[PDB]
């Protein structure tokens, strides 16, 4: 605030980037929290060509705290740097993450869908996330299924109504009869929420 | 050496056909026309056939504008029922472009031969991206594994990027000096062997071919 | 009839102990849940294996921030949720509440400190006495510890147990045939199962502790080959590095308590088995305190 973005960017930005690769995850999340701050005081192009891939790098991090911090920061960036920019930069990496074999990356994807969908606009949200979210419902891991149910419950009211009914209702009906108890409970809760 | 010996004059008949057929002023065939021919709702193999057959006559310098359309639309060549001559002439044109326009042609060709189910599939495979990880070129659509022309293309790409990666990481370790050479040699041997193993597994008949 | 349980989980995450009646109801529910579990609890492959916690509650929250919040992350705790810590009651209550609420998404195995005598000596009994003014909560919890499964079995390959092997145990069927609903004896199968350690040794050996045995590399090799196990996960011993492979990658000791009595300074680690058993250890340091 007192030095200005120009001097810090010329001076401390490479050091900040080097710190972002630190071993201690607490240091990394300390670096993470300022991406909305840096984003507000800096243009979209320079952040896109310097730190966007770095922001994506945190999403695949081992520690869960790092991943959720990056997820919240992605929410901040999309509400700050616009919508079509996120479609050009952020959304392809999220879709790539949806194909990951490891389940935790898919859960990072579902949390990303949760945070983005609130401020990603109705049309973009449906026509991008919904094919991605719906395919994830057939995953063998029960964790994935109940997280899909929770995600549909959360991003329910924010999308279009015809698509809401026609897409969400059959798969939630499918999840209600799924054998795992948690999937049953969360699918029932989602159906009650949607009404 | 394959690209260089490709440039070597064989008989000079190509120059004769250049001076004879290209004088027709049928050079109205343009990259936009070829792109339109590719993007027909039916396959319409006749128009693309005539255009690319004409492009074989073009010298390498003036064939640079057609690099974008040929590479971008080569994914469409993987579909069933494409004539062999289309792929053969695409192979010839790609070899010519490689002789004069190698690096960016390789970048765009790898970007084009992505699986396409992931659509963009991280189209940011720049020159450095392939130069650090040569095995990316093997991460391609399964249909090329039984498409001999584009498979030959991919093999050229793989050899080039293996050598490129060798020189690249040598230069990188030199500039980052400010032992590691043993790790360099081990990484290179591992990378070459891994490429060989992937190719050998490609040679295997799949279960469908087994069926 | 589950909103109260989520409220308890939320309350426990802020390190606020439940009342005696709440603990009684929780122990009743847990007993009605644990009785339907075999001594060798089958566990699906995607699971985060965690070692000892020993009541270091803030470090348990550190572990949760590392590996994620349940039920979104499957967990598997190999005993020692009590003693050697100032927040044993909160830790064990949170783990039991998670077990009741999300029985499929978390598995808790019996430790060697899950015993009446060990709790009486090493200060879980004293902590219960201070935090509740009586021994009723300690009685309820120590009754529950009899029902905790002795071992686990991740995807039929990874064998998770708190302690080591036993000279009289050389088959998973033997472990399944044990009567776990009892106090940890001073000898015999389950005592060794909970108290034994590996060692750079040939054959068996009397443990430096007062119970169990020390088994060499050949023992673990024969056990693994006979039972078709690739790895024997274990958590009974301290590890400065956080985790430590043993016996040519046949046994790995996982310690999930950063520090051990807030003085050892050891690191911690948790194994993370993914959807195809591609393991990965996530080490972490003790969380900052006031
Ligand atoms: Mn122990
Ligand atoms: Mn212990």
């Amino acid at each position: 605030e007192v030095i200005g973005i120009r001097q810090l960017s010329q001076s401390l930005l490479p050091a900040i980037v080097e710190l972002a690769e630190d071993a201690k995850w607490r240091v990394r999340l300390a670096i993470i929290e300022y991406m909305p701050l840096l984003a507000g005081q800096l243009g979209v192009e320079f952040f896109d060509e310097k730190l966007n891939s770095l922001c994506m790098a945190w999403l695949v991090d081992h520690v869960y705290a790092i991943r959720e911090a990056a997820t919240s920061n992605l929410k901040k960036l999309v509400e700050k740097f616009g919508k079509e920019w996120a479609h050009a930069t952020i959304i392809p990496k999220v879709l790539a993450m949806s194909g990951d074999p490891n389940y935790l990356h898919r859960m990072t994807t579902l949390f990303c869908i949760n945070v983005l969908s609130e401020v990603c606009g109705q049309d973009i949200t449906t026509k991008h996330m919904l094919p991605t979210v719906l395919r994830m419902a057939g995953d063998p891991v029960a964790n994935v299924r109940f997280n899909v149910a929770k995600s549909l419950q959360k991003i329910g009211p924010i999308l279009d109504n015809s698509t809401l009914q026609s897409e969400v209702k059959p798969i939630l009906e499918k999840l209600t009869q799924d054998q795992d108890v948690d999937v049953k409970y969360f699918a029932q809760e989602a159906l009650t929420v949607l009404s | 050496v394959d690209d260089w010996i490709c440039e070597e004059e064989i008989t000079g008949t190509d120059a004769l056909l250049r001076r004879m057929l290209l004088t027709n002023n049928a050079k109205n065939h343009s990259p936009k026309q070829l792109q339109e021919a590719f993007s027909a709702v039916p396959v319409n193999n006749t128009q693309v056939m005539q255009i690319i057959e004409h492009l074989t006559l073009l010298s390498a310098s003036e064939l640079i504008p057609y690099a974008e359309v040929l590479t971008s639309n080569m994914s469409q060549l993987l579909n069933s029922g494409v004539p062999r001559r289309i792929l053969q002439t695409v192979n010839k044109l790609w070899m010519v472009l490689n002789t004069v326009m190698p690096r960016r042609l390789w970048v765009m060709t790898v970007n084009a031969l992505q699986p396409s189910i992931k659509f963009v599939r991280q189209q940011k495979y720049t020159q450095n991206d392939l130069m650090i990880d040569p095995l990316i070129v093997l991460r391609c659509d399964q249909r090329v594994h039984r498409c001999p022309p584009l498979m030959d293309i991919t093999l050229h790409m793989l050899n080039g990027y293996l050598l490129a990666s060798k020189a690249y990481l040598s230069a990188h370790l030199k500039e980052t000096e400010q032992t590691r050479e043993e790790l360099k040699n081990a990484l290179l041997a591992a990378q070459d062997s891994a490429a060989v193993q992937i190719l050998l597994e490609i040679c295997l008949p799949t279960e469908e071919e087994k069926a | 009839f589950t909103k109260e349980l989520d409220q308890w989980i939320e309350q426990l995450n802020e390190c606020k102990q439940l009342s005696e009646s709440q603990v009684k109801s929780l122990c009743e529910k847990a007993k009605e849940i644990l009785t339907k579990e075999s001594n060798v609890q089958e566990v699906r492959c995607p699971v985060t294996v965690c070692g000892d916690v020993h009541g270091q509650f803030h470090d348990l929250m550190e572990l949760f921030r590392i590996g994620g919040k349940s039920p979104d992350t499957n967990y598997l705790f190999m005993g020692d949720y009590v003693n050697r810590g100032y927040y044993s009651v909160e830790t064990v209550t949170l783990l039991v509440a998670l077990k009741v609420r999300y029985r499929e998404r978390i598995t808790i195995l019996r430790g060697n400190h899950e015993s009446r005598q060990i709790t009486q000596v090493y200060g879980f009994y004293d902590e219960c006495l201070r935090k509740y003014g009586n021994a009723n909560v300690w009685k309820y919890f120590t009754d529950l510890f009899d029902y905790l499964p002795l071992t686990a079995l991740v995807d039929g390959q990874i064998f998770c147990l708190h302690g080591g092997l036993s000279p009289s145990i050389d088959t998973l069927d033997h472990i399944r045939a044990l009567d776990r609903l009892q106090e940890v004896p001073h000898e015999g199968p389950m005592c060794d199962l909970l108290w034994s350690d590996p060692d750079d040794r040939g054959g068996w050996g009397i443990s430096p502790r007062g119970a169990g045995y020390t088994f060499g590399q050949d023992i673990s090799e024969t056990f693994n080959h006979a039972n078709g196990l690739t790895l024997v996960s274990r958590a009974h011993q301290l590890v400065m590095e956080g985790y430590n492979w043993c016996h040519d990658r046949n046994v790995v000791t996982i310690f999930s308590a950063p520090n051990y009595c807030y003085r050892c300074g050891n690191q911690a680690a948790i194994m993370e088995l993914d959807d195809t058993l591609k393991y990965s250890f996530l080490q972490f340091d003790p969380a900052p305190r006031r």
